[PDB]
């Protein structure tokens, strides 16, 4: 493969680290929800242009749409966290165990 | 939240499953499980609390991760196919990927730290959903891929999902994380027969639904989440914590109960493909589960605890809500087991 | 993962005990590994340096189980000459078993886990004889 | 078969539409029907087994325990009509439909052809024991015994569900009499050892094997009066029914394989003995002794001639005959004191003297005394066993002598004596309680006299 | 649960997408038509397992076609010995790949 | 002393069903350590996707 | 009773959720901004300072 | 009633008007409360509920008829009035089942107000019952585990409740309510000591007047005050809107309201509550007798219109 | 997955057309009748969830139970009966169009193999 | 602890409301019926017929008819000669030995 692509899935690997590895703020997780669904989206443009799968230049048009869908789910969820305590940072969700 | 919104989102969730389970390309299972994330969510949080949203927020997150994980598996296999139809993925990582991500979804462990956690911060109504519903696309999803799946990868994920969900349920004394445990544990039975014959794990999955069906609705009928709580209702309504007990004791898969079917089938299934320590020992660790849903029937109805003095004045009232499936969810989890050569209709 | 398997059982039984408690020895240490990184991620030290020594406390239990039970093993067969037989896993399990309870230093730790590792290995050896399968490949 | 099925299903329904001052009545008279009905089960071939349908079939084995649970059935409710007569109908309906549904299902097990369906069946008596053992006992320790009990059988059952559900993909059927012409010897591979395990321990741990026997004292001591008779008289013999069905394949695996089995029973029934010498609490010394009775049988299943055979049949029926008796005793004992202490009641010989006379007889009976079926059975397994090692008499010997000291030491503690001087509720015993005796030592007595029904199919 | 409703309908939901293969606007031709057209008429209908070991070559053919792994390994091989061989001036590359002739147009 | 206390109410009981209910116990205990925290579980699942990823390649 | 069936030294402090699942409120009550419209802004008049 | 009716277009704004209000008529004992509510409800339009006693629940269910004692409360006033240091817990028992009867009542009058539209005249409320358990408190009768109890059990179920619109107070003094106790005739009422109606006087002065303020208008009057029914009407009339929540209520928290009040086993969801209180712990054999015992009662055995003891029939067609 | 694949298979229906030359099962088959005892068993525990008389409240509700049953009881029986039938048709044309998988084996009697004796002593 | 009934008085025996009572239950009639159908039905019917029906049952296990088949082949044996029973159970002439 090309080494645009090695950079691209380290750039999608990178984000989802970070996803997986809070710190404080509910924020920066969706940071790096949003960095991983652009490194997907990058991706699939990528491999739709070099393909010349024409009818498949749609895809990422509609990964995008829902990824600014499940933006828009965590900013929601993000407020309410912060209505119920007053900072978003992730240690205040702590009411359910196991 | 407006009933009709209400409808409109369980309507919107179910046809994210419908989406999965009908599509036949890979963008739109994805756009199916994002539609329903989209939609669990405020079902999730219809009743709010600092519980619920917390529940929320951990199963957007968990569901995200998985969501991405899946996509990015589906990226990777149209990368070496050029294919997007759901079938025989050609690139081992993408497998690995997208198993990691379904069993995310679906809460098999080490991935079932969120299951025990959601489902005790939503309310019951939204815990038999989480617990029934959202089990199905991920689980049809795989059994379309069950061929390219690994087997050593998801017989480990199976086994795990048994002993912990098993282990556990023994320290549980809230009824909403006992179920979550035991769903656990018969998800791991579930797909342990995914890479030897799909229809078991089809049956597994009905027999699980319906005896979950019967133990929410009874719990919501008696209005209880906890040991103590459910004590109470044998003074009120003793047919409740009755029915309770024969379901647990289906639940625990004890012959003759409909409970012995997906556990003797699927023993039936690996024994045929010459595994004979995995089911051994799933057979053994399902006694964990047993115990803790004997214990329940102790503490509800085979055992008497002390009530209070106001349940009297509740003795004069009868319920008004009347939940039409449960007699039938019932009947069909406790005394379905002469009719397991039924079998053949799920082919 | 293959790799350190395949490291120990190409080694023939009862040749070669040092080679053979070394990749042993790996093999625990890889577990080791995968139980200290599993405790830090769910039950976090307090600091790096407690966390270190976490690892390093689990990982030189595992590490030293695998060589007992390698060494003990190996040792069994060279000298009853038995090559094929699970009561040599037996002996290196509850060594093994033995060693773990003097790291926990607890009698009944060591007791209980001599015998159910005995027990385990004993199956382990079993199964390579016959060809159990831990992990059967969909045959129907 | 289905004479003797149908009946006892349709005994549900007429407990259930019965008026509260009928449930026993009838339950009483059917029960009694259906024992009168399954009396002709006993005509049994000399050569082929009575094969009803592809289902269920009867033999010289099954025949003689169907009877015993037919028969054991009214005396469980004639036993369970005491304590039980304060309860609500619907808990007393409860509780005869329990008793109603062992009976089903131990029928259905005894009768089974197929050997899953047998699994399921002697799985399922679980379920009515348990609820039995954990909602009507009177202590709190019925729910740690309810649980041993249930776990010690799961863990022994499982392995065999997957034993038999392998053999069945194997050798490609489960039927008995396919399994028994289509036999074939097993070889000393460990695959064979472990499937032999699997096929055999589920068995060990029903009728209680040395070291895995704990379940019994406490299942037997916590459960009522009718749930400690059908442990004792009939799901105890379901281990011994399933290892003597189930040996036809294990072979010749089991002559190397029994030494463990063998050796922890000859023991254990010296063991058990002697711990019912040192008891202090009347159940569970009828406990230990029905563990020390069914060593032998587990002996003579495990050596697996002839002679032994026959001896582990009759041993079965008459053992089960005296423990219910000896526990119908002990009740009737606690239902008058409220103590199951053995030391506590003294000099009942004054007191209530036919109670005494059971007693005496019940005694002699459990010490294998000539020429009951019980002494029958024993000295049948002792020649067995001798002839399978003339070492082995001397266990047996020293296992007889213990018998007869803790049986006639139980009753020298319990119906004789000076009188306990505070007690005064000892009230004079009923026509109920006498009627019970009655019917547990009279067809006991009448087996006597034709021993071959009982001697199994190896007669 | 794969609940065909498309095939049983007769709907076309999402299978104009699924492969480069089938009709798209214009009728644009994708980049490997030709290998997945051959890969796809070998392997219909004789099922999954035997189009894995039977229809190979197509897949080979096709995979080649969509990642060019071999061919750009070839191209790195001749790009390092023609390097190698000009380091050592056993080379010279000719007038045309120099840039000093025109091009055919 | 030998048998009814030694052998069946202690050593018999410790061997099997004492030792097992306990090792349960402690592994429930393990199991549900009522954290209840994402920083925690998700790098388990960090660490989980690695492992797989070394292991099943 | 209680949080879970075998509780320990760590899990004895924490108590059982609410019989609702309504967690009381916190407290932690969201500080305003003190802006000062003060003396030198153009529509303070020149020597107004309000702290709003 | 139900989501599909909310659905369909029923919505209870339309039936609110102008007299739509749930009022509580409070006052000390034997204040002469009553016959004020009743006269509020006569001029103004308005139903009237007379307070809720022991046998509250027995009005509602069944016959209307009151049940044993051993069946319907387990609690006595009068022993409470003669013993009130007893040691079976009848204090407290015979307080939360007032709380009990209280809560029932309340949501009784707020499904009739959401339903039929017409007013609701309560007499004192479960926002007043509190103070009966804190004048206990203070005079010792009952503990404080008893207290906490009762405050969990009504955070948990008071929060479900719109508060009354208007709370009308009668003020007769301490010396002129034991007057008219000592020439009632009840002598149990007459063994009532002073402190105790001292410290009710107390907290309705101190913790639920001020704090009732807060929410909406607090009209009070004294003994000659209150024997003027229209002067009372009058101020009922003229009291400004504003006040109280209700006004801050649309057809979606009306939607849950009239289903949680619909649903009585939802609305005693809590108050059986499994905190093991010594006063309130019925053991488990008692339990099951007294259980029994209801259960024969005619009528009681199977749910309403099942019961062919009491003359329901076609029971195999219904 | 088996029978998922099999060519000709529409996807989505209950019953195929070739179903029909099988026998449909008896309205007296004991599967049957034990689906309307499922029913009845349902009727019966609905009767007990809302308090009322178990076995008189309700006839019509009942008796719509037990018909239900037995009708979703019969089709469900019919298509497992069909299904069974494809399995054995599938398992036998696969068996006569491989011969060299499933070859005839050399039938020697008793009295000539011979199977080792192990005494019992 | 509790408000729970004091513990029942130990169980009032059936003698003291009828001197007569067999046990069983408490009304006397149904006592005296419930006597009557466990003594018939136990000893006069299950017992007394039951041993009747079982020791006339037929011979179906062949002893008589073995007997006679013993007394013929004896005849048989001695009278031909022959060497009562053989030492073969099955004919050598039909076994195909290695």
């Amino acid at each position: 493969m090309p080494l645009v692509y090695m950079n691209i899935i380290m750039a999608f690997a990178i984000a989802l680290a970070g996803l997986l590895m809070y710190r404080s703020h509910l924020m920066s997780s969706l940071l790096c929800l949003e960095g991983m669904m652009l490194s997907l989206f990058i991706m699939s443009t990528l491999i739709i242009l070099n393909t010349h799968f024409t009818l498949a230049n749609m895809m990422p048009i509609i990964l995008l749409v829902f990824a600014a869908c499940e933006a828009a789910l965590g900013l929601s969820l993000l407020v309410m966290v912060s209505n119920t305590y007053g900072t978003d940072y992730v240690q205040n969700l702590n009411l359910l165990q196991c | 939240m407006n009933p009709i919104i209400y409808t409109t989102l369980i309507m919107t969730v179910m046809s994210g499953t419908m989406l999965v389970m009908i599509s036949s390309h890979w963008l739109l299972i994805w756009i199916g499980f994002e539609m329903n994330l989209l939609a669990m969510i405020p079902v999730l949080m219809k009743n709010f609390n600092p519980r619920a949203t917390e529940a929320a927020t951990k199963y957007f997150l968990t569901q995200a991760t998985a969501s991405m994980m899946l996509m990015m598996a589906i990226i990777i296999n149209l990368l070496y196919s050029g294919q997007w139809t759901i079938t025989k993925m050609f690139n081992p990582v993408a497998m690995t990927m997208m198993t990691m991500a379904l069993a995310m979804k679906l809460g098999l462990s080490p991935f079932h730290f969120w299951v025990p956690e959601v489902t005790q911060g939503i309310s019951l109504q939204a815990g038999l959903l989480l617990l029934t519903w959202q089990k199905l696309a991920p689980l049809s999803v795989l059994c379309q891929i069950s061929q390219s799946i690994n087997p050593n990868l998801m017989l480990t994920m199976a086994m795990l999902s048994i002993l912990i969900g098993g282990w556990g349920g023994l320290n549980q004394t809230q009824l909403r994380k006992i179920m979550a445990y035991s769903s656990i544990a018969h998800m791991g039975w579930m797909t342990a027969v995914l890479p030897y014959n799909t229809t078991m794990t089809i049956l597994n999955l009905l027999i699980y639904i319906t005896m979950t069906l019967a133990m929410f609705m009874l719990l919501i009928h008696s209005s209880a989440t906890t040991t103590l709580s459910l004590s109470h209702t044998w003074n009120k309504m003793p047919v409740i914590t009755s029915l309770m007990m024969v379901t647990l004791l289906s639940m625990g898969g004890l012959p003759p109960l409909s409970g012995f079917m997906p556990k003797w089938m699927i023993i039936q299934e690996m024994t045929k493909n010459e595994s004979i320590i995995m089911p051994t020992l799933m057979a053994m660790t399902a006694l964990l589960n047993l115990y803790f849903y004997m214990r329940l029937a102790y503490s509800s109805s085979l055992t008497m605890f002390p009530s209070t003095n106001n349940m009297k004045m509740k003795w004069q009232f009868e319920h008004t809500k009347q939940m039409k499936l449960l007699p039938t969810m019932i009947v069909l989890s406790t005394l379905v087991l002469p009719m397991t050569p039924a079998l053949s209709s799920l082919n | 993962a293959k790799t350190l398997l395949h490291k120990y059982s190409d080694i023939p039984e009862g040749t070669e005990c040092h080679r053979k408690a070394y990749a042993s020895t790996s093999i625990g240490g890889a577990t080791g590994l995968i139980v200290s990184a599993y405790s830090i991620a769910l039950k976090p030290p307090a600091s790096f340096l407690e966390g270190v020594a976490r690892t390093g406390r689990y990982t030189f239990t595992s590490a030293a189980i695998g060589a007992i039970f390698g060494l003990t093993s190996c040792i069994s067969a060279q000298v009853r000459e038995k090559p094929d037989d699970p009561l040599n896993y037996f002996i290196g399990g509850c060594a093994g078993g033995l060693t773990l309870g003097a790291r926990t230093r607890s009698y009944g730790i060591g007791a209980a886990a001599c015998a159910y590792m005995g027990l385990t290995a004993a199956l382990v050896k079993m199964g390579q004889l016959e060809g159990w399968q831990v992990f059967a490949e969909p045959k129907v | 078969m289905l004479k003797i099925i149908i009946p006892t299903t349709m005994l549900l329904p007429m407990t259930w539409m019965s008026k509260h001052n009928m449930i026993w009545i009838n339950a009483t008279v059917h029960s009694l029907l259906i024992s009168l009905i399954s009396l002709s089960l006993l005509n049994q071939l000399g050569e082929n087994s009575l094969n009803f349908s592809l289902t269920f079939f009867s033999d010289s084995l099954s025949a003689p325990l169907l009877v015993l649970t037919t028969w054991l059935l009214p005396l469980m409710l004639m036993a369970s009509q005491s304590h039980l007569s304060k309860e609500t109908t619907t808990r007393k309906k409860l509780y005869i439909t329990m008793l109603i549904l062992l009976q089903l299902f131990l029928i259905m097990t005894f009768t089974a052809t197929e050997l899953i369906l047998f699994y399921i069946l002697f799985e399922a008596t679980l379920v009515p024991t348990l609820i039995i053992i954990t909602r009507w006992g009177n202590q709190t320790e019925r729910l740690n015994a309810g649980l041993y009990f249930l776990f010690y059988t799961l863990a022994g059952s499982l392995p065999l569900l997957v034993a038999l559900v392998y053999i069945q993909n194997t050798t490609g059927s489960l039927n008995f009499l396919i399994i028994h012409y289509w036999s074939h010897p097993l070889s000393n591979s460990w695959s064979n050892i472990f499937m032999w395990l699997a096929c055999i321990m589920a068995f060990m741990v029903k009728m209680p094997l040395y070291g895995l026997h704990l379940w019994l004292p406490k299942a037997h001591v916590e459960a009522p009066i009718a749930g400690s008779m059908v442990l004792a008289a009939v799901l105890l013999k379901l281990g011994g029914y399933g290892m003597m069905r189930i040996t036809t394949i294990l072979n010749p695996l089991t002559n190397y394989m029994a030494y463990p089995f063998l050796m922890l029973s000859m023991w254990g029934m010296i063991m058990t003995s002697s711990i019912c010498l040192r008891q202090t609490d009347l159940k569970s010394l009828i406990a230990y002794s029905s563990v020390s009775h069914m060593a032998l049988v587990i002996v003579a299943i495990m050596i697996q001639t002839p002679w032994s055979f026959m001896g582990a049949t009759a041993l079965m029926i008459a053992h089960g005959l005296t423990s219910s008796m000896l526990f119908c005793l002990a009740n009737t004992n606690y239902e008058r004191v409220h103590s199951r202490t053995m030391i506590l009641a003294r000099g009942l010989q004054t007191l209530l003297p036919l109670m005494a006379t059971w007693w005496l007889m019940a005694s002699l009976t459990n010490l294998a005394l000539p020429p009951s079926i019980n002494l029958i059975g024993e000295l049948f397994i002792i020649t067995a066993s001798f002839s399978w090692s003339n070492i082995t008499i001397i266990l047996m010997g020293m296992n007889m002598m213990i018998t007869a000291l803790y049986s006639l030491y139980m009753l020298i503690t319990t119906q004789r004596g000076k009188y306990t001087h505070h007690i005064n509720n000892i009230k004079a015993s009923f026509t109920r309680e006498n009627a019970l005796m009655a019917l547990h030592i009279l067809p006991l007595l009448l087996l006597t006299l034709n021993p071959k029904m009982i001697l199994g199919p190896l007669y | 649960p794969f609940f065909d409703v498309q095939k049983r309908l007769g709907l076309d939901l999402d299978r104009w997408m699924t492969i480069q293969s089938a009709e798209q606007p214009h009728k644009i031709p994708g980049r490997c038509h030709a290998f997945e057209k051959e890969w796809i008429e070998c392997a219909h209908g004789i099922g999954g397992i035997r189009a894995e070991k039977e229809c190979k070559i197509e897949f080979d053919d096709f995979v080649e076609c969509l990642l060019r792994q071999k061919t750009m390994k070839r191209l790195s091989a001749i790009k390092r010995q023609r390097d190698k061989l000009i380091k050592e001036g056993k080379y010279t590359p000719p007038p045309h790949h120099l840039g000093k002739e025109d091009p055919r147009p | 002393k030998s048998a009814s206390s030694l052998l069946d109410l202690i050593w018999l009981e410790t061997i099997l069903p004492k030792t097992t209910s306990f090792i349960q116990m402690k592994m429930s205990i393990m199991v549900s350590n009522q954290k209840g925290l994402i920083k925690l579980y998700f790098l388990s699942f960090l660490i989980t996707i690695m492992i797989s990823m070394t292991l099943f390649n | 009773g209680g949080a879970v069936m075998y509780p320990t030294k760590e899990t004895a402090h924490w108590k059982p959720p609410p019989w609702n699942d309504v967690d009381p409120p916190k407290d932690t009550l969201v500080s305003n901004l003190t802006l000062n419209f003060g003396p030198q802004h153009p529509a303070a008049h020149g020597v107004l300072r309000l702290v709003m | 009633y139900g989501p599909l009716a909310f659905v369909l277009g029923e919505r209870t704004t339309r039936k609110l008007t102008e007299t739509s209000k749930v009022i509580t008529v409070d006052g000390n004992i034997c204040s002469g409360k009553g016959r004020l509510a009743r006269e509020i409800a006569e001029k103004l339009g308005l139903r009237h509920f007379p307070e809720a006693g022991i046998h509250y629940a027995d009005s509602t269910t069944g016959d209307g008829k009151p049940l044993d004692v051993q069946l319907s409360g387990n609690c006595s006033l009068e022993k409470f009035y003669d013993d009130p240091k007893s040691n079976d817990g009848n204090s407290y028992r015979l307080q939360s089942w007032l709380y009990a009867s209280r809560l029932l009542q309340y949501a009784d009058a707020l499904e009739h107000l959401l339903s039929t539209g017409q007013g609701v005249v309560l007499e004192r409320s479960i926002y007043s019952d509190f103070v009966f358990l804190e004048a206990m408190y203070r005079q010792g009768f009952i503990r404080k585990q008893c207290v906490e109890h009762y405050n969990e059990v009504k955070k948990v179920t008071a929060c479900e409740y719109l508060p009354p619109h208007v709370v009308v107070y009668v003020d007769v003094p301490v010396p002129e309510i034991q007057s008219r106790i000592q020439k009632k005739g009840n002598p149990h009422e007459m063994k009532i000591t002073a402190a105790y109606l001292q410290d009710i006087e107390n907290a309705y002065k101190k913790t639920f007047l001020p704090e009732m303020s807060e929410k909406c208008e607090v009209l009070q009057y004294s003994a000659r005050e209150a024997e003027d029914a229209e002067k009372v009407v009058e101020d009922i009339e003229y009291l400004k809107c504003d006040k109280g929540p209700w006004p801050d209520q649309d057809d979606r928290t009306f939607h849950r309201l009239r289903m949680l009040v619909q649903n009585k086993l939802e609305v005693l969801n809590y108050t059986t509550i499994p905190v093991y209180l010594p006063e309130i712990t019925i053991g488990a054999h008692q339990s099951d007798r007294v259980f029994q015992k209801f259960t024969e009662l005619p009528g009681r055995k199977y749910s309403p219109g099942y019961n062919e003891d009491v003359g329901d029939k076609w029971i195999w067609l219904k | 997955t088996m029978m998922s694949g099999r060519p000709g298979r529409v996807p989505l229906q209950f019953l195929p057309n070739e179903a029909r030359s099988l026998p449909p099962p008896k309205l007296t088959d004991p599967r049957l009748v034990y689906m309307g005892f499922l029913g009845y068993c349902s009727g019966l525990i609905d009767n007990a969830i809302r308090r009322r008389p178990v076995v008189s409240a309700g006839l019509h509700r009942q008796l719509l139970y037990v018909t239900s049953f037995v009708f979703f009881g019969y089709y469900l029986l019919k298509r497992q009966d069909y299904m069974y039938a494809l399995r054995d048709h599938d398992m036998f044309a696969y068996v006569k169009s491989h011969p060299e998988d499933f070859p005839e084996k050399d039938k020697k009697t008793y009295g000539e193999i011979l199977e080792e004796f192990h005494p019992v002593r | 602890i509790r408000l729970q009934e004091d513990p029942d008085p130990e169980d009032e025996n059936l003698y003291e409301k009828n001197p007569d009572s067999h046990g069983y239950d408490k009304d006397p009639i149904v006592d005296l019926w419930n006597m009557r159908v466990v003594f018939f039905f136990g000893f006069s019917i299950v017992l007394v017929l039951g041993s009747t029906f079982v020791a006339y049952l037929p011979d179906y296990r062949m002893q008589e008819w073995a007997r006679r088949e013993a007394e013929r082949l004896v005849k048989y044996r001695e009278a031909n000669g022959l060497p009562l029973m053989e030492s073969n159970c099955f004919d050598p002439n039909k076994i195909q030995l290695p």
